[PDB]
């Protein structure tokens, strides 16, 4: 309920003006130097 | 001469004299290397490795692959369609159960890093070795390579996570989020916004079809958010994408203020995104 209202308004304002980075934005892979931070492991093992 | 050498080699392979075939090929290859006839060495070693692998002699096959990679380094072989093609061809013959499968793959990726403009390796090669690693049960490495791969890799990455999720027989919001968030964070980290949106769509589309959760689509100015009534984490994660796109500190702060818990669970990731997209130290 209230969450729906927040998400809807947030999205409306976040896109009021066109975002600095468009949806089609792609930093050339050859220019990537940092992969960010390690993500945690999934809390389950993988079954092959 | 080389053709004759290969003929004798293949003959020994067919007769099952693997030891002799292996020993003689390395001796002749050694000679080409000493003569600095690297192209001759590469052709001999490459065909030799392929022959052993097709004959199910993994030990001798991988041994020659390592030899091939060392000469690639020695000869300063640049990463391109031809040099990569030889490796892709060998990978197709590698049994996912080879004891040293991982080391062979690492050697290939390392060479592509060293002789290309890609700090983390060639994306085309990544698409191929990523699938081989998955087959060999090296799931986190497969993920990393697919993340650093091509568009086809993005599709394979979504399949990996989707299939994994369906494996754990658990659809708690926290669990579905553990899988979904990896697509969102990884593509945000390497700034491939288009891949983030596509993978996101495929994953959510599939989740909807499979489990039929309660939801309502919210569309604004060409953007869409699938509001889940019982998957608040998924709502938060979808909003992250648009927020980083805006690079607006205010929205970032507003989003986190509304999702306090999730902001704590993803504290480390959000801190990185804070500096990456909002210039927040
Ligand atoms: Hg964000």
């Amino acid at each position: 309920g209230p969450e729906h209202e927040f998400v809807s308004k947030f999205l409306t304002l976040a896109t009021l003006t066109e975002p600095k980075l468009p949806k089609s934005y792609t930093k050339p892979l050859k220019d990537v130097t940092n992969l960010g931070v390690p993500l945690p492991t999934l809390k389950y093992k993988y079954k092959q | 001469k080389l053709a004759k050498t290969l003929q004798r080699f293949e003959n020994k392979i067919k007769a099952g004299d693997y030891y002799e075939a292996h020993q003689t090929l390395r001796t002749i290859a050694n000679r080409y290397v000493r003569s600095k006839s690297y192209e001759h060495a590469i052709e001999l070693i490459s065909q030799g490795a392929l022959s052993f692998l097709k004959a199910k002699q993994g030990g001798s096959g991988t041994d020659l692959i390592f030899y091939l990679l060392e000469v690639y380094d020695l000869a300063e072989v640049k990463v391109d369609d031809i040099s990569v093609a030889r490796l892709v061809r060998l990978i197709a013959e590698l049994d996912p159960s080879e004891p040293n499968l991982k080391d062979v793959i690492t050697g290939m990726n390392n060479w592509s890093i060293k002789f290309s403009e890609y700090k983390f390796g060639d994306p085309y090669l990544h698409n191929t070795i990523g699938s081989k690693l998955l087959e060999g049960d090296f799931v986190y490495e497969a993920e990393r390579y697919f993340m650093l791969g091509t568009h086809d890799s993005m599709i394979k990455y979504v399949d990996l996570l989707w299939d994994w999720l369906c494996q754990v027989d658990d659809i708690e919001d926290s669990t579905v989020a553990e899988f979904f968030s990896r697509l969102v964070f990884n593509y945000l980290f390497i700034s491939n916004i288009s891949f983030a949106h596509e993978s996101k769509d495929i994953f959510l589309e599939r989740f909807i079809e499979k489990f039929h959760p309660k939801y309502e689509k919210i569309d604004k100015n060409g953007y869409e958010i699938v509001f889940f009534e019982d998957y608040s984490d998924l709502n938060f994660l979808q909003l992250l994408l648009i927020t980083c796109q805006t690079k607006d500190k205010s929205y970032f702060l507003n989003l986190k203020n509304h999702y306090l818990d999730f902001s704590q669970a993803y504290k480390s990731e959000l801190e990185f995104l804070g500096q990456e997209y909002f210039n927040i130290v």
